[PDB]
């Protein structure tokens, strides 16, 4: 069996119900060499996940579903076994070794709840090889349409809402807003964007590097003083990890922070999703559903020492980092989707027309 | 290689007493290459210390001139800013505001003009109607015209600059004049008491001056011969 | 086929013969009429000279509620032609719907007043921004059900439609008052409801309304009262205005600064009345979104 | 299958008595200590094309040894045992006895899905090796043998990579894991003689020519071992304290 | 929305060994909604992947395909056409020429546009052609073997532009073409140059 992955350091008390790791400490140090209890891929994609190689959402899923198709080409049918449920039963614990790595997204869920369903589909008269070369194709055409597409589709939308002259606020790191603003000055939109960012990932430099490259004039700033340049701010324009049913935006830890102070200042808000992100779930905070990533991660040095070093031989002392948060429906103006523009309201009409 | 000159050393007598040994010593990288080298011998080692938070570079030509001119006008060498006055004197006070824009005193600026970003206006300027002015440093006491573009140019004392004229990546130096309807393409240089005609576009590596043989261009109140 | 003197003439007399009609439903009667005279085979030709004819219905009475039916009518046509393939089957059958279509249509005021005169009490106050037939009919139907109540309607100054809904509702031996545009925030506390009509409603359920609105819906919720929009079906329009800004210009001017439309957030309205019901603004689009797939 | 395992060992060489066992034996046990159910050896032929059968007396799950010619080598021997190889080969050699643990070096194999892994020791003719900040990432591979009279470093690479740590002392532990097209290019090319020699000196150079990359784990208070008659006494000395715990 | 809605759409098969010869375009059954919007010439469905929709009744397409946009419907076909309708009162010739056939400076005359010799011109400006909807593959074809892109809308705009290149060679008064049929405004300059040479 998989060995459980220990949780490092001590927890906050508010979220003891949720798992805390190490970066440094990996599972593949209780495993065999050449991988038999896993497929060698999805080790592979687990080990790139804990380091932090794959980042994205985006990026997140593609990975998940090409690791996925691997591991159905080289899938093979026991003796008086089906394919329908075998193959379900054999990728459970696939799933189960991923999350130990890192709790997945909600672009992960959605595709593996999709490609069970079509493992599902598969009829018994089908066979093998036909099943296969069909659950590779189906796989493609889910992330053609669902990412491609939809972000043509989102980008197209998106390009109404952009007028000359005009400011928009970018947070983190998204490839659909950053597609979204190329594509807008491409097509001959002039305007400026303001990149906000903060620790300690400090991803909005990707962004920045992006927009920069593009040609795109840009502005660079730390999350605090983002109550200093809104006042000269049009649009806040964010990018979402996953819409749920009652409305609300889960996404990174400053969004719905940029959302209320954007709301004081009196910024509309834009939130740019695909429609495979949508989840039927619901949480009204951060704290019954997160993730918590490596506290050392917060350590920084400033000056020549480093304050937080030792910070476990403080009995007293927790460090905090989350991954998520959640942006309440009434702070958002517009959800983007390939579907158009919608209120935020009406993310369950799109749940109940997609199924 | 990601170590970038600053130019400041500390050393001791005894690099003195080198340069004394060694007459033939004429810059500061021929006594590190012949030091290095003669190591059996004299061992005499160097050392080095590296920055990351802090600011140190020298002006060596006008790349280096423009470089650290923008660096400069952007706080990265903060406390050292157009606005901290650290050469305390009457004519040299501004006021910073947004987007890194520096104006002195009676600066008047006309209607309808747009500093966009990290523009620096000396005491006395005065700015037409209709202007364009960014990434630009303009000294004290110059006059601009109606409807000019400015680009990432530099304007030192007295310099007079008609209306229509675009201005690009270019120094223009004491009480330089330009005439009306004038282009300069980028890495133009004008030289103090340097005219330039009307109806002429300067190529991209136009450097004028009144000395006749150094600029490649001798310069009057004409353009062209 | 029409040449832009008979299309225009007959919007103009079918509003002018029966004054009592709204806009959209004589443009959209006119679209209808027209269709009816094309002398051409070919659904793409048709769709082309429809959506053609749009902008020149649109030239007079630049309400949104004539670009809403006209969008509206664009629909229904492709949704014909899906069904059927053949122009010349397409044909009637488009012909009978949008017969059935005005008849149902025509019956919206009935439908919408039937709803909503509930909602009065009695010796309630209500309070109305301009002259709007469908609150005209709600408040029809709510004296016939023998309830008391006051009305206060603003005076709506770039053109007096509020001393005309003040007259025609004096016909009616209901008390009303008039007062300022400016006199709202005064009005509002003795207020215990507001019924306003609507031009349009937009893809998040807000409304687009004469330019007093906004004022009235703010004041609303600030005392807490609740804010009752009345509308028809054919004026939900896939529009989301950001702000007063984001509205085409094409809605607010043509009948120093004097825009006659202005937007109301979804967030400051109570509850919709259409012939569809009874709803939320939340579930505007939902429909808007139903008939898009 | 993730990996194959292959062993090099063309009194002989890998017979050698450390701690009462063969040299043979630690490879083979650190292999089949992490999975590993088979693995193919590569059987010396110079004194006599019969040492598998005393290779066979040995008590390991899964042994495959192949008689050889009189002379070969491991380039050489790896281009005769490619009709067996379906995979990312993982190279070992019969002279090498170490505690690492393994994963150390194949997680650099899989995170970064690297074209080469490789193992070396930290210190305790020479060779150059320079390596990024992250220490993981080799940049430059170089012997004196070869190198005329100064070390030489393209500009581009210090452009890429502005901070170059560079080692002497690095004991190679000939320890690797390889993509299968590096055993493909090496079919196409008959030139390379020797892994060590030739192979991955130039997959270092043409890493800075979709792109191939290199990783070196450089352990430093670990055990390793060599051919060398005083590292045959070292090993023997060290044995003693190494086979307690296994 | 609207405005994206297609029912047939224009598939393109552009031959590189005959270009101009060869290579057409294919109307196949598609009731949804594009991804771009949708301009209609002669019954012709153009998707605007790289135009954009326009509106309003300014005459000279010219200045339509010059802000880089293009209208939502113009043409003869059109009851309410955005091109400001012109006769070009020539068609007689080609009329009268529809009847010959394929068989020294004749041969460089129709030489133009495509580079060789054809009668199909001659066909489209035809009497005995209605514009209904069994024609819109063959038109389309012509179009998209006279210019040079995968784009229909392109094609537009660059036959437009060869139209008005050879206008103003001949000296025509290119005022007097405006793009309002492009096949009357051909037919017309195809007959002339015959007339001239």
């Amino acid at each position: 069996q998989v060995p459980t992955r220990k949780d490092y350091g001590s927890k906050v008390s508010l979220f003891s119900h949720l798992p805390q790791y190490s970066r440094q400490n990996s599972l593949t140090q209780f495993m065999s060499i050449p991988s038999s209890v896993i497929h060698p891929a999805m080790v592979r994609l687990g080990l790139q996940y804990s380091q932090g190689l794959v980042s994205g959402s985006n990026a997140r899923c593609i990975a998940l579903l090409r690791a996925l198709q691997q591991v159905i080409q080289d899938y093979t049918t026991p003796p008086n076994e089906e394919l329908s449920r075998d193959l379900v039963n054999k990728l459970k614990p696939y799933m189960s070794f991923l999350t130990q790595c890192r709790p997945l997204s909600a672009s992960m869920h959605n595709a593996i709840k999709f490609l069970n369903k079509e493992i599902t589909s598969v009829g018994s008269s089908k066979r093998e090889e036909e099943a296969k070369s069909e659950l590779r194709a189906a796989i493609d055409r889910y992330v053609q349409e669902k990412i491609v597409l939809a972000a043509q589709a989102i980008s197209r939308f998106a390009y109404q809402k952009i007028s000359n002259g005009d400011v928009i606020l970018v947070y983190g790191c998204s490839s659909l807003v950053s597609r979204i603003l190329q594509e807008a000055w491409t097509e001959g939109r002039r305007f400026r964007v303001v990149v906000v960012d903060s620790r300690p990932w400090l991803e909005g430099r990707h962004t920045l590097r992006s927009l920069v490259h593009a040609g795109v004039p840009a502005s660079y700033l730390l999350i605090p003083a983002a109550s200093y340049v809104l006042p000269e701010v049009s649009k806040v324009l964010l990018g979402a990890h996953a819409l749920l049913a009652n409305g609300s935006v889960m996404s990174r830890v400053g969004t719905a922070q940029l959302a209320l102070v954007a709301r004081a200042h009196n910024v509309p808000v834009l939130v740019c999703c695909e429609t495979y992100k949508f989840c039927e779930r619901v949480q009204t905070d951060a704290f019954v559903s997160n993730e918590l990533d490596d506290p050392d991660d917060l350590q920084c040095k400033r000056g020549e020492h480093v304050a937080l070093a030792n910070w476990q031989n403080h009995a007293s002392l927790r460090l905090l980092n989350l991954v998520y948060d959640v942006t309440p429906p009434e702070l958002v103006d517009l959800v983007i989707t390939e579907l158009g523009m919608i209120p935020c309201s009406s993310v369950p009409v799109v749940l109940r027309v997609k199924s | 290689y990601d170590l970038l000159d600053c130019h400041i050393s500390i050393c001791s007598p005894q690099v003195a007493q080198l340069f004394t040994d060694n007459f033939d010593y004429q810059t500061r990288d021929d006594f590190v290459r012949g030091l290095l080298v003669n190591e059996e011998i004299l061992g005499n080692q160097i050392h080095m210390h590296v920055t990351a938070k802090e600011y140190g570079a020298r002006v060596s030509n006008l790349h280096m001139y423009s470089a650290v001119c923008a660096d400069v006008i952007r706080r990265w060498v903060y406390p050292l800013t157009p606005e901290a006055n650290f050469t305390d004197s009457t004519t040299q006070s501004c006021t910073h505001s947004r987007h890194n824009i520096y104006r002195g005193p009676e600066v008047s600026l006309g209607h309808g003009s747009i500093l966009e970003e990290n523009v620096l206006l000396g005491s006395g300027t005065v700015i037409g109607s209709n202007c364009f002015i960014t990434n630009s440093v303009i000294g004290p006491g110059c006059h601009i015209g109606d409807n000019v573009v400015l680009d990432q140019t530099y304007l030192w004392q007295g310099v007079r600059v008609a209306a229509g004229a675009q201005i690009h990546q270019s120094l223009l130096c004491d009480n330089a004049e330009v005439k009306e309807r004038v282009t300069l393409k980028p890495r133009s240089v004008l030289t103090s008491q340097v005219v330039v005609g009307p109806n002429i576009t300067l190529p991209e590596g136009s450097v004028i001056s009144l000395h006749p043989p150094d600029a490649e261009e001798d310069e009057d109140d004409g353009e062209f011969s | 086929p029409m040449d832009d003197k008979e299309l225009i003439e007959y919007f103009k007399s079918q509003m002018k013969e029966d004054p009592d009609m709204a806009s959209a439903v004589a443009a959209i009667r006119t679209l209808l009429e027209f269709l009816k005279r094309d002398k051409g085979e070919t659904i793409q030709g048709l769709r082309a000279n429809l959506t053609s004819a749009i902008e020149t219905l649109c030239g007079v009475d630049s309400s949104v509620a004539v670009s809403s039916g006209g969008e509206l009518f664009l629909r229904f046509i492709s949704l014909a032609s899906l069904e059927y393939s053949d122009y010349s089957k397409c044909k009637k059958i488009m012909i009978e719907r949008g017969e059935l279509f005005l008849r149902r249509i025509s019956l919206s005021r009935n439908k919408i007043a039937d709803l909503c005169h509930t909602f009065i009490k009695d010796g309630a106050t209500i309070l109305t921004h301009a002259y709007s037939r469908v609150v005209l009919r709600v408040l029809e139907a709510a004296v016939a059900a023998k309830k008391r109540f006051s009305v206060y309607v603003t005076e709506s100054q770039p053109d007096l439609s509020g001393k005309k809904m003040a007259k025609a509702l004096c016909h009616l031996n209901v008390p009303v008052t008039v007062v300022l545009d400016a006199a709202v925030g005064y009005i509002m506390e003795k207020a215990d409801l507001v019924i306003v009509g609507a031009e349009g409603v937009v893809e998040n359920g807000g409304i687009i309304n004469k330019i007093g609105t906004n004022q009235m819906a703010v004041c609303a919720k600030a005392q807490n009262k609740p804010f009752y929009v009345v509308a028809e079906s054919f004026k939900f329009v896939r529009l989301f205005p950001l702000n007063q800004q984001d509205v085409p210009d094409k809605f607010k001017y043509k009948a120093e600064e004097h825009p006659w439309v202005d937007y109301t957030a979804p967030s400051l309205i109570t509850l919709l009345f259409t012939d569809l019901g009874v709803l939320t603004p939340s579930a505007v689009s939902d429909e808007l979104i139903k008939l898009y797939l | 299958m993730e990996f194959q395992a292959v062993v090099m060992a063309v009194i002989p060489k890998p017979l050698l008595p450390v701690g009462n066992k063969p040299l043979i034996w630690y490879p083979l046990n650190l292999l089949e200590r992490v999975g590993f159910e088979e693995v193919i050896v590569v059987t010396t032929r110079d004194v006599q094309k019969a040492l598998c059968a005393e290779f066979k007396m040995k008590m390991k799950p899964d042994i495959v040894c192949i008689p050889d010619d009189a002379d070969m080598g491991t380039a050489d021997s790896l281009r005769y045992i490619y009709p067996k190889l379906k995979t990312d080969v993982l190279v070992l050699s019969c002279d090498l006895i170490t505690d690492v643990a393994l994963h150390e070096v194949v997680d650099l194999f899989r995170a970064y899905d690297a074209s080469l892994a490789m193992l070396m020791r930290k210190g305790q003719q020479r060779d150059f090796i320079g390596v990024d900040s992250t220490g993981k990432r080799l940049l430059f591979m170089a012997n004196e043998a070869d190198l005329d009279e100064e070390l030489v470093i393209k500009g581009s690479i210090l452009q890429k990579h502005p901070r170059i740590r560079f080692h002497t002392g690095l004991v190679d532990a000939h320890l690797y894991c390889l993509k299968k097209y590096i055993v493909d290019f090496l079919m196409e090319n008959g030139s390379i003689t020797s892994i060590r020699s030739e192979l991955i000196p130039y997959l270092v150079r043409k890493q800075f020519s979709k792109s191939l990359d290199i990783y070196s784990f450089i352990k430093e208070a670990n055990t390793l071992n060599l051919a060398p008659y005083d590292a045959c006494w070292n090993a023997c000395r060290g044995d003693r304290w190494e086979d307690l715990s296994r | 929305m609207n405005s994206q809605y297609m029912f047939d759409y224009p598939a393109i098969n552009i031959d590189v060994r005959c270009h101009r010869l060869l290579s057409s375009v294919s109307y196949v059954a598609y009731n949804k909604f594009h991804t771009h919007d949708v301009s209609t010439y002669e019954h012709c469905e153009i998707p605007l992947e790289k135009l954009r929709l326009g509106f309003g009744r300014r005459n000279s397409l010219a200045d339509f395909y010059s802000l880089g946009e293009l209208p939502a419907s113009w043409g003869p076909a059109c009851y309410f056409s955005s091109v400001k309708p012109m006769m070009y009162t020539f068609q007689g010739m080609a009329s009268d020429l529809s009847r010959f056939d394929l068989t020294p400076n004749v041969l460089k005359a129709l030489s133009w546009p495509l580079g060789i010799p054809d009668c199909e011109i001659f066909s489209i400006c035809s009497d005995r052609f209605v514009r209904g909807l069994q024609t819109r593959d063959q038109l389309m074809s012509y179009i998209l073997r006279m210019g040079d892109s995968h784009s229909l809308d392109e094609c537009i705009v660059q036959a437009h532009k060869k139209i008005l290149q050879e206008a103003r060679r001949l000296g025509l008064s290119d005022e007097h073409y405006n793009g309002y049929d492009l096949f009357r405004e051909i037919g017309s300059l195809v007959c002339l140059r015959l007339i001239n040479a």
